[PDB]
């Protein structure tokens, strides 16, 4: 288990600042060219920006140069990105990525982040109301609707994650109001469905809330 | 432009040292410190052909 | 001057076990320096092959990638249904390390049939003066489905939105959903809600319905 674990992104006025991090685990971070690669809605993989193992030598793409510092504490396995300045086109997901060569990106990169989103816009968070979708009347089908948050993304899982299978967390969709909603829902045995409880687990970080909602029968 | 990184670098070496080969010859010693000292300023600061010429095996 | 990389095709429908060829062409020069990366939907890409044709390891012997001309391919022999992904090349020559856009690879399996569900909206939902029903397709193939909203019998229009998920990685079918949203006021004025579902893999449209109180 080689590991790049960020953290750090969010929402953020246009002008703004805003650091992730990137927190290396089951390697030698200090033999490493690290590097942030961005992904905007929609668009390609792009480099951000690239650091020398040590830390005292970088690198940035254009678009960024001025405006974001990249460096690393090798003491603490963790590399980061400072972006200020923030503007609406720097919207992304941010990955952190490992130098897999070693003549400074030669062979790509092998190891990435899990990617952190990044919004730059005026609007407000706004966490989200969750609802159930009640199962009724073989298989039996129940939900939590996910509604009226902003920015993207939440977590939806079923059970702390105990339950996995025949779950259908459904992409956001931006509604008329500039809010975005979702569903989760899952097939389960009908047998079980009085047995067991079911209960989904929401996760909207850029307004720090967390809400389980119980989901029974009605 | 006065930086080399990548493959560019990779087949600007292979052709600059020659029969001779990179004096970091091994896959273990491309991966060291000495050599990542050279690839770093290279493509960080400013490579030139006696920088290379250092990357180079020194054979008589 | 900073090199521009181009796949063909943007994206491809094939069937299990058939062979896959994704071409990646580069605007200057790169010599052996391409990279392929395989993304998934919200995820990390995942290194396959770097200098055109270096499996990197833990990636199965099934992709391989060729240097073709001035060209470079990636090859899936036998797709499998996890390889369902887009699939990006990049340059690996010279700054800024330049990935292309993909190429969506979609997993061609068999018709099938989905299942309909229908869901009422809340009594908490209903409390804070919105009512929202949710009708599920679960697990059909292929994605283009028809769904239609009926309230007392009359055919809605402009008030509801669909969300699809993506090919799921092992049976390869998509599950919709359709979310019809009501003022809490509407909703009350009315019975019978339902949910009209065509699909290539029915052999008749399928509705289903609830009464609001049952």
């Amino acid at each position: 288990e080689v590991q790049l674990l960020e953290s750090g992104g969010g929402l953020v006025q246009p002008g703004g600042s805003l650091r992730l991090s990137c927190a290396a685990s089951g390697f030698t971070f200090s033999n490493y060219i690290m590097w942030w690669v961005r992904q905007a809605p929609g668009k390609g993989l792009e480099w951000v920006s690239v650091i020398s193992s040590s830390g005292g030598m970088t690198r940035y793409a254009d678009s960024v140069k001025g405006r974001f510092t990249i460096s690393r504490d090798n003491s603490k396995n963790t590399l980061y990105l400072q972006m200020n300045s923030l503007r609406a086109e720097d919207t992304a997901v941010y990955y952190c990525a490992r130098d897999n060569g070693d003549y400074v990106g030669e062979k790509g990169f092998d190891i990435w982040g899990q990617g952190t989103m990044v919004t730059v816009s005026s609007a407000s968070t706004k966490g989200p109301s969750v609802f159930p979708l009640a199962p009724s009347s073989g298989t039996a089908a129940l939900g939590c609707l996910v509604k009226d948050y902003f920015p993207e993304p939440v977590t939806v899982s079923w059970n702390s994650g105990a339950l996995t299978s025949g779950v259908h967390t459904f992409p956001a969709v931006l509604q008329s109001s500039g809010l975005y909603s979702l569903s989760s829902v899952v097939t389960v045995p009908s047998s079980s469905l009085g047995t067991q409880t079911y209960i989904c687990n929401v996760n909207h970080k850029p307004s720090n809330t967390k809400v389980d909602k119980k989901v029974e029968p009605k | 432009s006065e930086t080399l990184c990548g493959g560019e670098l990779v087949d600007t070496l292979q052709f600059v040292c020659g029969d001779r080969g990179f004096y970091f010859s091994r896959p273990a010693s491309r991966v060291s410190r000495r050599s990542r000292g050279i690839v770093e300023e290279c493509c960080f600061r400013s490579c030139d052909l006696a920088l290379l010429e250092t990357y180079c095996a020194t054979p008589a | 001057q900073d090199i521009q990389m181009t796949q063909s095709p943007s994206s491809l429908s094939a069937s299990v076990g058939d062979r896959v060829t994704i071409t990646c062409r580069a605007s200057q020069s790169i010599s052996n320096y391409l990279n392929w990366y395989q993304q998934k939907p919200g995820k990390a890409p995942k290194l396959l092959i770097y200098t055109a044709s270096t499996l990197q390891s833990g990636v199965p012997s099934r992709f391989s990638g060729s240097a073709s001309g001035t060209d470079f391919t990636l090859t899936i022999n036998s797709l499998q249904p996890e390889d369902f992904a887009t699939y990006s090349c990049q340059q690996s020559y010279n700054s800024p390390w330049t990935f292309g856009q993909g190429t969506k690879v979609e997993i061609k399996r068999t018709v099938a049939a989905p299942s309909v569900f229908i869901f009422p909206p809340s009594d908490e939902q209903l409390k804070s003066g919105t009512a929202s029903v949710v009708c599920l397709l679960n697990n059909f193939y292929p994605r283009e489905a028809k769904v239609q909203w009926k309230v007392d019998n009359a055919l809605q229009s402009g008030n509801s939105q669909e969300s699809v998920t993506q090919e799921d990685s092992k049976d390869s079918t998509y599950s919709l959903s359709s979310t019809l949203t009501l003022s809490k006021a509407d909703y009350e004025k009315h019975k019978v809600y339902a949910c009209e579902v065509t699909h290539q893999g029915l052999s008749s449209p399928v509705t289903k319905s609830f009464n609001r109180g049952e």
